[PDB]
DNA sequence: TCGATGTATATATCTGACACGTGCCTGGAGACTAGGGAGTAATCCCCTTGGCGGTTAAAACGCGGGGGACAGCGCGTACGTGCGTTTAAGCGGTGCTAGAGCTGTCTACGACCAATTGAGCGGCCTCGGCACCGGGATTCTGA
DNA sequence: TCAGAATCCCGGTGCCGAGGCCGCTCAATTGGTCGTAGACAGCTCTAGCACCGCTTAAACGCACGTACGCGCTGTCCCCCGCGTTTTAACCGCCAAGGGGATTACTCCCTAGTCTCCAGGCACGTGTCAGATATATACATCGA
């Protein structure tokens, strides 16, 4: 019931056929799920102190595009 | 007597399927329910009006992040000689690929 | 009064002129900012969506599409090696991959 | 009953000078608004980053010529300096 | 100026550099179109330089 | 009769000598011609002065950036097991840099 | 004389040596070159723009910095 | 012969103020000036686009503060700002 | 009239915020830089330039010397985990590279 | 506040985790201090947040 | 395992790039507008609930076999290396000169003013791509 | 090689964002002006930009030699794959209610202006650190 364990693994396994592979080890299940998660406190981290700038209790996403820019992945279309 | 495929090729098909189709990969509610997850994690307990479009922005957002990494790992790893995939494959290209994968 | 006129207009362009330069001079990235600035602005920017553009509906009459879906817009900028490093750092929602295949991974 | 702005209509008028057949999807133009805001910020930040190395407080076309030619890669470049040099011939006309 | 023309020539000197065709009232730039070119091991500007 | 030691090791003693020592590795009139065959290259033939302090800056940087690079393809082919070096590792690795080494 | 093999074999070797390589292939005397070059050819030209906007005829050590300042991998001390 | 600028005086009196034993290289002056005019810009082109994202024309601590928790990583940033409104605190009074 | 007495020496502190409010008019940052800003800019940058140059005098005394040669400044920013990650695009002016190296280089 | 006494013992608990000692006159900061810690597998504030 | 043997880790001294003195300003400290920023504020509008119920598109499990992955060994190879001439380059100094910085002094030129006007928000409406559904074309896999 | 099962066009069909489309009213835009940033002149030091000898670390080189990568069982194991069986997220949808972008207002308290004035900033000198001798534990290969 843990809500890190909600990404199934044929989810991804499919981000992986998107990446296109032969085969995978069973391990990949967990790492790409704390890659994910170290990823997303990354910007989430920055995104609370955004809109804690912006001093509203709602997060918009211009500032998730402001929190990719800071992490230098700048995102297009919204 | 009935009879079916290989191993990896049709899987193959199905790579070729999602290369062509753009569409996010990921379920929306498991996804909203763990970045809720860090938002109470950051916020001292408390929720935030989580915008939903903003959602499936960082949705998009990680989900191409990820295939990114995904195959620079699949990629470092055929630089290895082997056809499958490890996760000490993701550790190397994570080690190579500096602090933009850190910020 | 004499009777105005547009300042692209009278660059004979389509960008606007005066609206960009409202948005430098309070934009507040220097303090005096002349005026062959951004009418040069213009010109670089409408070549560069008219590049764009271009290259989406070369992709797009591919698939028959009269309208633009952000696939043809990924398909355009990774495709081409030009922009593709302009935009590198740049990701597409839901612009999706190329078909972009390892080559030893097919059999004989 | 609030006022933004946005480039929409100047994207339909240049994809009519380039496709005056096609259509456009709403997604590819909040791609189009984010691109040209992105470029045109990134493009100033060099600007003004190259008036400060200069000690001028004034930006003329020369200041922007220099900056996408720093910037931009390869032949962008070359046409686009053609670009804004016809422009501004065409615009010091009047 | 008139150098795409023999810049064209020296890049058929073979590989994939989509030339742009030609449609009135279209845009229709004259920058020379590339491969995706690869580059750890791609060619480089060599032969599109005036001197 | 003289005898000999093992190849290799002592090359890990001018490891730890390089390691130990910051200062340059390049020979400074070599590289200051063919640093100036690059303004012949771009500045149309007519070369330009310089300043023996951006000669020193940018030797510093071109050390730091191309030692930087080779222990990073060192690293990666060491991920392959095999202890030497082959240039498509400095090829795997200069391609997962992203668009740094190139801008 | 051709002048781009200036940059020598054994100072390649001594740079692997500060990298720490036990072994390498001989391949590697021109692949340096190679990309040393076109990392050059990356700085090189974006210094003598910003000497050009000096109008300078001469390079100055701020410029460059400058430059690789822009190209993201920064450098202090000058 | 004019003027030229540094913190030279600033980093020896710094230095001597954490350490009144030993001394520091030219080129590590060099080093520390370049990487406080460096962190200077960066912290100041973040408060400019913070400042810029609210439309406050003004820029005053407020900003500082989450400029300071968006650039520098962790415990660091705690730190920091604990000294930052400590050092406020202590001129708010005088 | 008054008497001589600095508004860093009303700070207390050892980085100057006339000159930082100097420099905060002439970047051009905003039209109107507030009042408490550059006491906090100097603040912060008097604490980590105490950061650094105190693991710089540690490594200075590791190796015994009395001025600081920026070896010691660069086996200081990366033996830690903040500053390493500050300074990810920057490199040093004679400070040469780490002790550092790999398990299987050492034979048995 | 004082919970850095308790987040070093919290980090005690089999790593080399730098607490910073104690001599006068110095700043010597209560800024805690890492090993270079490798990132692609490290670990992580997990521990030293105030609930 | 014990021993020669080329290291680098001590040690004495002997110059030469640095840190405090020092006039000297030129950039920093007091007084006071005024007009953007904080604060109130009610108000419509998205979003977070908890629900439905269908549902179907996904997760778990077993087999299952097949096809990679280390594994180690056989073994030609090519790079390591250290002596042996060799070279050129980083050394010293030496005009020198063209070009980087410093004032000067005008002169074109961007902010800061009234006053229209057109263009981008706001329903709106065909409406036609187009997502979607049935159906008939293609191309992997053993016998 | 080729049924046969999985996929790519092909015609039809509601449907719902969407691209003009009308209104509209808030910033561009003409004029002009006015201090003023800088363009240009010109002058003056100065740092590469060439020169000369020198000497010393590099440059093949090669002779063993040794790791090292094809390759081959091999085996085993693990993992597509696939069918079956749960199953739970997803999708309209009600509703709701409540926080949040307002605009409106309404003070209040930080940029310019001016006037003193003094701490950073270009010039000198006694150094500790690089440099040069012993010497020495000390790793590194014989058998």
């Amino acid at each position: 019931r843990d809500n890190i364990q909600g990404i199934t693994k044929p989810a991804i396994r499919r981000l992986a056929r998107r990446g296109g592979v032969k085969r995978i080890s069973g391990l990949i299940y967990e790492e790409t799920r704390g890659v994910l998660k170290v990823f997303l406190e990354n910007v989430i981290r920055d995104a609370v102190t955004y809109t804690e700038h912006a001093k509203r209790k709602t997060v918009t996403a211009m500032d998730v595009v402001y929190a990719l820019k800071r992490q230098g992945r700048t995102l297009y279309g919204f | 007597k009935p009879h079916r495929y290989r191993p990896g090729t049709v899987a193959l098909r199905e790579i070729r399927r999602y290369q062509k189709s753009t569409e996010l990969l990921i379920r929306r509610q498991p996804f909203a329910r763990v970045v809720r997850e860090i938002c109470l994690l950051f916020t001292r307990g408390v929720d935030y009006r989580w915008q939903a479009m903003a959602l499936l922005a960082l949705q998009e957002a990680a989900e191409a992040f990820l295939v990114h990494l995904l195959e620079d790992a699949y990629l470092c790893s055929l630089h290895a000689r082997r056809v499958t995939l490890y996760p000490k494959d993701l550790q190397l290209a994570r080690r190579l690929r500096g602090l933009q994968g850190e910020g | 009064r004499a009777k105005a006129k547009t300042r692209s207009s009278r660059a004979g362009l389509q960008f606007p002129v005066g609206r960009v330069h409202r948005l430098l001079r309070k934009g507040n990235y220097s303090e005096r900012v002349g005026a062959g600035a951004p009418v040069y602005l213009a010109a670089v920017l409408e070549y560069l969506t008219a590049e764009i553009l271009e290259l989406a509906g070369n992709a797009a009459r591919d698939n028959k599409k009269t309208r633009i879906i952000p696939r043809h817009l990924q398909l355009a900028i990774r495709n081409d090696e030009e922009l593709n490093k302009l935009l590198g750092r740049v990701t597409i929602a839901q612009g999706g991959v190329l078909p972009n295949i390892q080559a030893v991974l097919l059999p004989k | 009953r609030s006022r933004k702005e946005s480039y929409s209509i100047y994207v339909y008028k240049v994809l009519k000078q380039v496709h005056p057949d096609t259509g456009i999807s709403s997604k590819a133009m909040g791609i189009m608004n984010s691109f040209v805001n992105d470029i045109f910020e990134r493009i100033a930040g060099e600007a003004s980053r190259l008036a400060h190395y200069n000690k001028r407080s004034t930006i003329t076309s020369r200041e922007i010529q220099t900056a996408v030619r720093l910037l931009l890669p390869g032949e962008l470049a070359k046409h686009a300096v053609s670009e804004g040099t016809k422009a501004v011939t065409k615009y010091t006309s009047a | 100026l008139h150098c795409q023309i023999k810049n064209l020539l020296s890049d058929e000197i073979r590989q994939k550099i989509v030339l742009p065709s030609n449609t009135p009232n279209v845009r229709r730039t004259k920058r020379i179109r590339l491969k995706p070119l690869e580059y750890w091991r791609g060619e480089r500007v060599t032969y599109t330089l005036k001197p």
